[PDB]
């Protein structure tokens, strides 16, 4: 049976904040192609690790 | 004619500033994500004493 997971939190170090925002927060990823994950997972940044 | 001053600046906090940029905004990640974002993350990842 599926677990029915609903990933909605993305926590990453500071160095990945910009890339995570690009993944979720803009329509184009890095080349004007598209962003299938736009407005999908709300990313919170964290600096307590790494 | 003379106009006196007795002021001076301070190199106050070197842990809250960044410099030495090869500034450019004309690449997917070669000039944006490696210069401006590098400075960004370096500024927001500073640790007072670790942790």
């Amino acid at each position: 049976r599926p677990l029915d997971i609903r990933p909605n939190l993305l926590v990453v170090p500071t160095t990945l904040r910009s890339k995570a925002k690009e993944v979720v927060g803009v329509q184009r990823l890095a080349n004007g192609a598209d962003n299938p994950n736009f407005e999908l997972v709300q990313v919170l940044d964290t600096a307590w690790l790494n | 004619f003379m106009a006196d001053e007795y002021r001076y600046g301070v190199r106050s906090r070197c842990n809250v500033g960044f410099g030495f940029w090869q500034l450019a905004a004309m690449s997917t990640e070669e000039l944006n994500q490696v210069n401006f974002e590098k400075v960004y993350d370096a500024m927001r990842n500073q640790k007072a004493d670790g942790g």
